[PDB]
């Protein structure tokens, strides 16, 4: 649900497939400059502590 | 685009006053009144 | 340049519109209605909650 | 040995990027602030940076850094590297891309360097907060306090399987070396620098040159100009132009690593 | 906790560019049209708009 | 048209002579749009 | 902006006594809570743009003297729109405002 | 008389004990901060070190 | 007690590795890692 515990999903902590929704959305740059910004929500596992 | 008596145009209707002229900042983003040829320096 | 806020989650429901949102600054939400009486709601959300 | 984990990062070289509030208008500055991580347990952050910290053009020296300004890559001896957050901070070590420091909690995080009169800022919003370890709520690390496991950045740059990677920089585009001979645009080409061009003077005049090439068109405002300097990697920034075709997936380690320590 | 991480943007600035979907987690592409921008020493490319 | 053998005219609508070498550089070089189609795959 | 003989954005002059004394800008500081950088300066005016806090103190090295005067002036940070940041983003939405001016005219 | 007041500091020396938090590494340093004081009225405070000045 | 063929041992049964000597760091509590007898400083 992207903001309370499972933003993030590994198997094992070597492991190579991971589930992720962040809400991660891209933005568009500004007045010229090389950037590239985004905007998503904060980390559920950061907000479960 | 003909500005008055008292403004400078830059390029493309940009009119800056004439105090504005060679002072060490830059008005426009042509920047023709901090140029080499317009402010002689 | 002002900042801009995460994009709320919405989860609908009969006549329910569900809202979960994670600020990372306390941002403002104002909501009304499109009626007779618009009946406003405001408030400052710092916290992530949840609204119906 | 030092050259053991200064390996790598002799390949590799500074760059100028995009800086918010370098002064107070956002230039481009050699010295910019990317990714820097507030997470540890006693206020100690580690905050990547453009410049390179401990590498000359020959060897490695601890006291020595280099940066660029322009295209030539300067090495300048480090007198006041400061970083500071609401406090001035005291920083641990540094190594490569990377600087550690011990920092107060705030909500900007500033860096800078002197070579001469010159002073090379830069200032990102990171909220940076100080996180205590176990069931009391301290505000700075005490003198005599019971030992608990906390977790840390450590002191010592190794490998220790974390990686990061490099890349071949894309094209720089440098518009002073683009000057008029006698009434026709001239390019000066220095040393192998391969370059690039994009004239719409009549029409499209593209082309890659090694050396002279006086181009017959009149205005050096009606040209482009670029740069393919291959020789050095850089680190494959958000804030850079990609390269045109594939680019090698280089190795680089991180030097300090989160570890778990005792508080 | 994640950390995401942004490749190097191409600027092929007299054109236009698409991706392809890359096996990622929560992947994004944009294209974003008529930035100019402007790097050290000057614009990156003549192309205006 | 009628360019040299080792150049090949773009468009046929202005007659303008293009190297054949820039072929799906990505770049909107001639005004029809046939200079950056039929690359190699 | 003046060094008693003419313009000259580098210097700067005040009195020390009846003698108008003029030296050269060194260490020109402005700080509230930590530490501001300073935009320009014409006559009696600086321009700063500092963090929020409790006092404003300005000063300049003469010699090996220090000069400093701190008064006790309040200070906040006033975010635009309707998200109460407390430092300015890179990136977000652009929004009018009210700030003074760069330049001296 | 300004020897009045260090009559009994002439036959006294600095010293080096520790203090943590120098650099990273809790030091032992010339400088010792032990008992700070600060129970005055405009936030004036008196420090007491092992160095003499 | 003898560790693997990437690890030089210092002394008391704790051993760095061939990586982390000769390299001005404390990563022995005898510092035998940067002694006269393998630096030769
Ligand atoms: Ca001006
Ligand atoms: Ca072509
Ligand atoms: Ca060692």
């Amino acid at each position: 649900k992207a903001g309370s515990f499972g933003d993030l999903q590994s198997r094992t902590s070597t492991s190579n497939d991971l589930y992720a929704n962040t809400n991660l959305k891209l933005q568009r740059p500004q007045a010229g400059i090389v950037h590239t910004p985004f905007t998503q929500v904060p980390s559920g596992f950061e907000r479960w502590k | 685009p003909t500005c008055g008596a008292h403004e400078f145009q830059c390029s493309t209707s940009s009119c800056i006053p004439i105090s504005w002229v060679c002072d060490d900042d830059a008005d426009c983003s042509d920047q023709s009144d901090e140029s080499l040829e317009q402010c002689g320096r | 340049i002002a900042t801009l806020a995460p994009e709320p989650l919405v989860e609908h429901k009969h006549r329910t519109l569900i809202l979960h949102l994670h600020p990372d600054h306390p941002t403002l939400l104002t909501t009304r209605s499109l009626g007779s009486d618009a009946n406003p709601t405001r408030q400052w959300i710092e916290r992530p909650t949840t609204v119906n | 040995d030092l050259d053991t984990h200064f390996t790598q990062y002799k390949l590799a070289r500074p760059y100028i990027a995009d800086c918010p509030n370098c002064g107070h208008s956002r230039c481009d500055s050699p010295i910019a602030i990317e990714e820097v991580r507030g997470d540890a347990h006693a206020g100690v952050i580690r905050i990547q940076t453009s410049a390179m910290f401990g590498l000359k053009t020959d060897g490695v020296d601890l006291a020595y850094m280099s940066f660029m300004n322009g295209k030539t890559q300067k090495s300048i001896k480090i007198d006041n590297l400061h970083v500071r957050t609401s406090a001035p901070c005291s920083l641990v070590s540094h190594h490569g891309y990377y600087i550690l420091a011990q920092c107060p909690p705030g909500d900007t995080v500033t860096v800078g360097f002197h070579d001469g009169p010159n002073r090379h800022t830069c200032t990102v919003a990171h909220k940076v907060e100080f996180r205590p370890v176990g069931r009391e709520k301290y505000r700075h690390p005490p003198e005599h306090g019971v030992e608990l496991p906390c977790n840390r950045y450590t002191h010592k740059r190794a490998d220790q399987g974390h990686y990061v990677e490099m890349h071949q920089p894309g094209l720089v585009a440098d518009h002073s070396l683009l000057s008029i001979h006698s009434a026709k645009v001239k390019i000066t080409v220095p040393s192998g620098a391969q370059v690039k061009y994009y004239c719409k003077c009549p029409d499209v005049r593209k082309g890659i040159t090694s050396s002279d090439h006086t181009t017959t068109c009149t205005d050096v405002k009606q040209c482009r100009a670029y740069l393919i300097d291959n020789k050095k990697w850089v680190y494959n920034s958000g804030r850079l132009p990609r390269g045109e075709g594939d680019t090698f997936k280089g190795k680089l380690h991180v030097p300090f690593v989160p570890v778990k320590a005792k508080c | 906790k994640y950390k995401t991480k942004v490749p190097s943007p191409v600027v092929k600035c007299c054109g236009a560019t698409q991706c392809t979907s890359k096996p990622h987690p929560d992947y994004q592409c944009q294209v974003f049209s008529g930035v100019y921008p402007f790097m050290w020493g000057g614009a990156y490319c003549f192309c205006d708009t | 048209r009628t360019c040299r053998i080792h150049e090949i005219s773009c468009g046929a609508h202005s007659t303008q002579c293009i190297p054949v070498s820039w072929r799906c550089d990505g770049e909107n070089d001639c005004d029809s749009g046939e200079d950056e189609e039929n690359c190699g795959n």
